[PDB]
């Protein structure tokens, strides 16, 4: 019966709780619909709001480790270089 | 480790579309199906 | 590793470095001795040659396409794959409904509004 | 009979098809290009 | 089979950036590497 129901009716339908059995109304389930999407928006808004705070302090907690991780990593990248034309020189040395 | 048991066999040979012949087309169809889930999810959590 | 067995008489520690001129004198001659002997391109010397992208196993189709398209793009550095669909993670604003829309089409754009 | 168990189904969520859409099934496929361009990169590096 | 011994040890934790926090996030930071990575490949190749 709840798969007839989901099958038949959408399952965004379903989900919303003004979508009544009795409502074959358009303008009625067209008003509940934008009602239900300004209520959304807000709380979008509401949860991005508080999202970019959030992202904003979290940032400013950890952009110097996030500096010093790149630094490190970079660093890292130089010294394998260096390693591998130290290796090629001593290779290179040996056989002279 | 007692109750669930492995089962051996042959491995199913998904066939790949056409379509997911390239790095941009794949990321799409990923992300499609990612996006896909999200409102399933969200879906179910409101009919819950 | 190396696999060169030339033998040069040479003691870079015990010997004199060669002059300036010296060295553009020995790089004349072996000019004069590269241009005497041609070159042999199936040398033992030289490396094998790096296979194609059909010729390479780990080479996928999707790889190789990905390949062609990095090298026909003129800044191969430069190039970038074409983003995913931001604006459907964007915010979804207020659609405006007009007065000669269609119920059911508003009632679909409603729901794609409220699904986004 | 006892040592053959039959396997029974669920039906809880729907019955999704083995095709290239599935988030697993990308991810699969992701982390096996991930490791033939690894193969790749290691042998041109290795030949470098 | 027999000459290949595993290593029993912990996991290491990557950690977290605060910009990589988000799905399409994620999609486009696995995007740039994957581009990054085909760059890679192609210089590599061009280099040998």
């Amino acid at each position: 019966i709840w798969n007839r129901r989901e099958e038949n009716l959408n399952a965004l339908r379903l989900g919303l709780g003004y979508y009544d059995s009795d409502s074959e109304d358009g303008e009625d389930d067209v008003a509940n619909i934008r009602a239900t999407l300004e209520a959304a928006l807000d709380r979008l808004m509401a949860s991005a709001e508080k999202g970019n705070k959030l992202e904003k302090k979290l940032n400013l907690h950890l952009g110097g480790y996030k500096n010093r991780a790149e630094m490190l990593r970079k660093k890292l990248g130089e010294a394998h270089a260096a390693l591998e034309k130290a290796r090629n020189a001593l290779a290179g040395f040996q056989v002279l | 480790e007692t109750d669930l048991l492995p089962i051996k066999t042959s491995r199913v040979v998904r066939p790949r579309p056409p379509n997911f012949t390239s790095i941009p087309s794949l990321l799409k169809a990923f992300q499609d199906e990612w996006d896909a889930l999200v409102l399933e999810t969200y879906t179910t959590r409101e009919q819950l | 590793m190396p696999a060169i067995t030339t033998v040069h008489e040479s003691l870079p520690y015990i010997d004199p470095e060669p002059t300036p001129e010296q060295r553009a004198a020995a790089e004349a001659l072996i000019a004069e001795e590269r241009a005497k002997v041609p070159d042999d391109p199936y040398h033992a010397l030289l490396p094998p040659p790096l296979p194609p992208l059909n010729e390479s196993r780990h080479l996928t189709p999707i790889l190789q396409n990905e390949l062609a398209r990095l090298a026909s793009s003129p800044d191969p550095q430069a190039a970038k794959m074409d983003a995913l669909d931001f604006s459907r993670y964007e915010a979804p604003e207020m659609p405006s409904i007009d007065s000669s829309q269609s119920l059911e089409e508003t009632a679909s754009q409603l729901w794609e509004t409220l699904k986004q």
